[PDB]
């Protein structure tokens, strides 16, 4: 992005060049107006100058106009000392463009609502899981870790919103790093849930000691690993302002491993559904209905919806593809934690029985 | 005390008809699935037929399918086996065997050598 | 407090021993082995006290079979000990006036037992060669012990054994369909039946169990995820 | 079977030869025992946590 | 790409552009 | 054989008539004057975790502090119930332990099951760990219960329809008790250890005098297999739990059922029974994963010890009556007060 501060540098460079040019029936003397440098004006005629190239937003093919008199003095706006000017040709590309701000605000609001609902549902879910000691199991342990990853993603996105969109110091960079790391943890715990179910199915008999600690490390430390690598590369080669702004391919250092998870998870997800159908084949329209229901309840845990828009590159924001991508994702990703809490805690038969018996005994 | 008393067995010409009646006492007859089993001479206790608690479910051993009709009169706390088309290989001691636990669909051990909730048996000679 | 410290030291030693033992206990699958004496159950025992424990392993996976010998034929009490086993290997004496019907009744009792309603049952029709010999010679006369066998036909999904007579295939699949009639009736997916056609000396008997055990485990996991 | 029936008959005769008291005496004895030992049964009437070792 | 990380890289590549364009609008309003 | 059958039938009629003459009323009709205990809000104070499979049995100590529990993972674990500390852990040769006993002196424990063998383990070993001190083989049916009379004399019940009193030192059957036709599922020693009642799967509970080995009485009235039995603390009465979903208190001296504890919604078999120290409460473990504390005199359910995740398999009331210990197929032993 050619930031305004950098533009200021280009503006000062152009002003210095114009000043050097100035130092180098009566025509107007050349002048500078903080926008353009005007040559010797024609006596009593309008002088047009092509739009400056150093301005990132002007339509460079246009021509700005200034008016000169016959005495050699630039025309002034009546009632003022302001010099007459007309840059309407360069402003063709310019627009208030409140619609793009409205789209980014709408996206923010929708995933804020989604992540808040997910955070509330997952707080309820994790309190239920941890409170009841019956539920304590490797499946539910990984579920609690996944719920906590969703918590961290949601609350850290909220922190990023508050710190960053309400300042290139460490306070902004630490917030951005926490956002990236907790998002990576959520994605990799989605992947860890997929891997754990795939091990329970395909790894005929499961060695808990060799993998549960390994799964926890893969779900927490590795997202820390490559996020720390990205932080190191950013502080080495870019280290500029808020780390909100992308620094080129350096962003992949976080994007590639997370996307690499989704692919793998998708590779697992169908490979599990392929098993489910097989199981249902070994025990009709009813079996297909049950397979469809199992797939529907299995997508939120596996984050299958991500595979819809993984391959989309950094598209332009003023586009239908980017708009549908962002709306779909800021909806589904934000509500994915809520879906997981509903299905795997609220709709879980074991947890439902736990809640029923606890409520009955308490009453 | 759980008692099952079979009666009505006796000499019947081959291809004839007969009616075995099991009088139950000492337990709530309605709660228990009931069975007829037979000890043939020189053979182990073969199972003949069974009927559920209410009588809605009925099953027979193959050799008596259609030939015999099992039934239960919960009001009289009794079990019946109406026997028809009797072939000579039906000559056996018929035990009216109660299933061990009430309200349970399983009927473990009625064919065991010394099962407890089983009647003394009535002889049917054909 | 000194006594409490000594007690806690002993308790921690015991707890670490129990944690060590838990790894072995979970890695080993208890299997019940059930059936009459004429079913060839002891032959399968050899191929692989009032209980005969057999520790064997398939692909470095430990199975702990419990052939229940020296026990009274009244099974209804000690059978409850085997609700948490991975599977009940029910071996039938196909080829007691009607031993097969007794096996069917026992299988029904196992299937509908409130404690074994969550216990899977692998099913072994052990006497396939002898059943073939008796059906082809007309000595089995299964058609009179089962009149519905006079109208039963070989199902479309049936795969005949290489060189097996069609009457043998019809008989064996009739037996399987009888046991599956028992199992599917009020099965409800809480537990599963795995019928198999095996001989006494078949080395496949372990694999057919092991695979089924794997299947059972897999299905249990799915039942834990509400996927089934 | 004859020996088993003989043993059963002997056991039944032995059980028939025993003396039996009135069941009202049984109820009296049991209620007397319960009324005498109720206060030393923390299960029925929980003792204070100082006395109860499971505080 | 990762949806949330892109929307952040896009809300930042933008707010910057919109802020420099607001500066440009201020310049035009003051001069033209 | 027909003559013996007729004589047995006539004796059965005579015994039934004698019982009917001795009982014109039940326990409730006499105990109208006793105070109802109300709702027993008994609560769990300790949960003994560490068993992997379904505790099939447990037994308290005479000190009412240590308790032995048997899991069918093959573990005999002694718990200091006060401090929840495991005192000993004993691996078992046969994983299928269906019974365990703790010697009154506390020096020994016993366990047995489908192995038919009553293994006596010594606790106070000089070596420093529990060894297989003795094995009592001789039962041909699964060992369903075992109770110590002393350090050397132990009574056991088996699935072979017989009970056996063993001298531990010699390892030989001091006495054989026979007469049950169903699997003998449990036994209970009298407070004087002279008598013991054993319930079997013939719906009959037989009382034996240990010294001579004859069946003194055969109390009947249960409809299905008896899975649990325990003397009333006075030793002149006992209680049984059966698969007919009813508990029944029998008088020894009245030779018949004194009272029946049942409810219509209870359609599951009692798996374990145990009186409180005073006998006012009969705690019975049911298959519906719950334990019911029955006010044994008014026969109404005084309370429910809900909390077990699976079938209650065993109960034990401390000799001092302070706490109950309930094991279960959930692999957990809950202590209640």
């Amino acid at each position: 992005v050619m930031t305004k501060e950098e533009q200021i540098f280009l503006l000062h460079r152009a002003q210095a060049q114009c000043e050097k040019r100035l130092k180098e029936g009566r025509p107007c003397l050349p002048e500078w107006d903080h926008i353009l440098c005007w040559p010797l004006g024609a006596p009593g005629e309008v002088v047009a100058v092509p739009c400056p190239d150093y301005i990132y937003d002007f339509n460079h093919k246009g021509h700005a106009y200034r008016r000169c008199d016959r005495n050699g003095s630039w025309e002034l706006v009546p009632g003022h000392n302001r010099t007459w000017a007309n840059y309407s040709e360069c402003v063709k590309f310019l627009t208030n463009e409140t619609r793009e701000r409205e789209v980014f605000d709408r996206l923010g609001m929708i995933y804020t609502v989604g992540y808040s609902v997910s955070l509330a549902s997952l707080t309820v879910a994790v309190l239920i899981l941890a409170y009841f000691r019956r539920l304590h199991c490797t499946r539910n342990y990984i579920h609690m870790h996944l719920f906590l990853s969703f918590m961290l993603r949601a609350v850290s996105i909220f922190v990023k919103d508050a710190v960053l969109y309400s300042a290139g110091y460490a306070g902004c960079r630490v917030a951005v790093t926490f956002f990236l790391y907790f998002l990576a943890t959520n994605y990799y715990w989605i992947l860890v849930e997929g891997l754990y179910l795939h091990s329970l199915i395909f790894m005929a008999f499961f060695s808990e000691k060799k993998y549960l600690w390994g799964f926890t490390v893969f779900g927490w430390g590795l997202p820390a690993v490559f996020v720390a690598v990205w932080v190191s590369v950013r502080a080495t080669l870019a280290n500029t302002g808020c780390w909100d702004l992308s620094s080129g391919n350096k962003k992949w250092i976080i994007q590639v491993p997370i996307l690499a998870s989704i692919v793998l998870n998708f590779i697992l997800f169908i490979n599990i559904v392929r098993v489910l159908a097989t199981k249902l084949r070994e025990t009709t329209r009813q079996q297909y209905r049950k397979l469809l229901k199992s797939t529907l309840v299995l997508m939120p845990l596996f984050g299958v919806h991500y595979i819809v828009f993984m391959a989309t590159p950094y598209t332009e924001v003023s586009g239908t593809l980017w708009q549908v991508q962002m709306h779909y994702e800021m909806l589904f990703n934000s509500f994915q934690g809520f879906f997981v809490a509903i299905i795997y805690c609220f709709c879980n038969g074991e947890v439902q029985a736990e809640i029923k018996k606890s409520w009955s005994r308490w009453t | 005390q759980v008692q099952l008393q079979e009666s009505g067995g006796g000499l019947v010409q081959p291809g004839g008809s007969l009616r075995l009646s099991c009088a139950a006492s000492g337990f709530t007859f309605s709660n228990y699935k009931m069975n007829w089993v037979r000890q043939a001479p020189g053979k182990g206790l073969e199972w003949v037929s069974d009927i559920s608690q209410s009588g809605a479910s009925i099953s027979y051993t193959g050799s008596v399918k259609g030939r015999f009709t099992i039934s239960r009169d919960n009001a009289k706390n009794t079990l019946y086996l109406q026997m028809n088309s009797l072939k000579p290989e039906d000559t056996a001691v018929y035990y009216c065997a109660r299933c061990p636990a009430p309200f349970t669909r399983d009927c473990f051990d009625v064919t065991s050598t010394t099962y407890a909730y089983r009647g003394q048996g009535t002889q049917v000679t054909v | 407090r000194n006594e409490e410290k000594a007690q806690r030291e002993a308790n921690k030693k015991i707890e670490k021993q129990l944690q060590k033992d838990k790894q072995v206990y979970r890695a080993t699958h208890r299997l019940l082995l059930l059936g009459a004496g004429e079913s060839g159950k002891n032959t399968i025992v050899k191929q692989m006290s009032g209980i005969f424990e057999t520790k064997f392993q398939v692909d470095k996976v430990n199975f702990h079979m419990f052939d229940v010998g020296a026990q009274r034929d009244e099974r209804r009490k000690w059978i409850q000990c085997f609700n948490d086993v991975t599977a009940i290997i029910f071996v039938v004496a196909s080829s007691q006036t009607n031993r097969l019907q007794a096996a069917l009744k026992l299988f029904d009792s196992i299937w509908n037992n409130k404690w074994l309603r969550d216990t899977s049952v692998i099913l072994f029709l052990n006497k396939q060669d002898l059943l073939a010999e008796k059906v082809l010679a007309g000595k089995s006369k299964i058609e009179d012990y089962f009149p519905e066998f006079a109208r039963y036909t070989t199902p479309e999904d049936a795969t005949p054994e290489p060189g097996e007579d069609p009457r043998v295939t019809r008989a064996k699949y009739f037996i399987r369909d009888e046991f599956l009639r028992i199992s599917t009736a009020s099965g409800d997916g809480r537990h599963y039946c795995y019928p198999h056609f095996t001989c006494a000396v078949d080395t496949e008997n372990i694999r057919r169990v092991f695979n089924d055990c794997r299947d059972i485990i897999q299905r249990m996991h799915l039942r834990q995820y509400e996927l089934l | 079977s004859i020996a088993q029936a003989r043993k059963l008959v002997e056991q039944l005769k032995m059980e028939a030869n025993i003396d039996r008291i009135k069941v009202s005496k049984a109820a009296a004895d049991l209620m007397a025992y319960c009324e005498a030992h109720a206060k030393e049964d923390p299960l029925l009437t929980p003792v204070p946590a100082s006395e109860n070792p499971f505080r | 790409a990762v949806a949330e990380i892109q929307l952040m890289h896009q809300r930042a590549k933008w707010i910057q552009d919109a802020r420099r364009r607001a500066f440009l609008h201020k310049l035009i309003a003051e001069i033209h | 054989l027909d003559q013996l059958r007729q004589e047995a039938e006539q004796l059965k009629n005579q015994i039934r008539d004698a019982r009917k003459a001795c009982a014109d009323a039940t326990l409730s009709q006499i105990t109208n004057n006793i105070d109802p205990v109300g709702r027993i809000q008994m609560r769990t104070r300790r949960t003994l975790r560490g068993h992997l499979a379904k505790i099939y049995a447990m037994h308290w100590g005479t000190d009412s502090r240590l308790l032995v529990s048997a899991s069918q993972d093959g573990k005999l674990i002694i718990w200091d119930s006060y401090t929840t500390n495991k005192v000993h852990a004993i691996p078992l040769r046969s994983s299928w332990v269906m019974t365990c006993a703790y010697a009154p002196s506390g020096n020994y424990v016993a366990c047995g099951g489908l192995d038919n063998i009553c293994s006596i383990y010594n606790l106070k070993t000089r070596e420093g760990n529990v060894r297989v001190s003795r094995e009592l083989a001789g039962h041909t049916g699964y060992l369903s219960c075992c109770r110590f009379l002393d350090d050397n004399q132990i009574v056991t019940s088996s699935g072979d329809t017989t009970c056996a009193l063993w001298d531990i030192e010699t390892g030989q059957q001091t006495t054989t008790f026979t007469g049950h036709t169903g699997d003998v599922m449990s036994l209970s020693l009298a407070p004087d250890t002279r008598l013991f009642v054993s319930g079997a799967c013939d719906a009959s509970a037989k009382l034996w005098d240990v010294r001579e080995g004859m069946c003194r009485q055969t109390f009947t009235g249960h409809e299905s297999d008896i899975n649990a039995i325990c003397f009333f603390p006075n030793g002149n009465a006992f209680a049984t739990g059966s698969d007919d979903a009813t508990c029944r208190l029998f008088d020894l001296r009245a030779d018949q059922e004194l009272m029946t504890y049942s409810h219509d919604n209870i359609i599951c078999g009692i798996t374990s029974v145990s009186f409180s120290k005073s006998g006012r409460l009969l705690l019975a473990g049911y298959d519906d994963f719950n334990c019911n504390v029955w006010d044994a005199l008014k026969a109404d359910r005084a309370g429910v010890l809900a909390g077990h995740d699976n079938r209650v398999s065993c109960l034990g009331v401390t000799d001092d009556g302070m706490a109950v210990a309930t094991g279960s197929w959930d692999s957990f032993l809950k202590i209640w007060n």
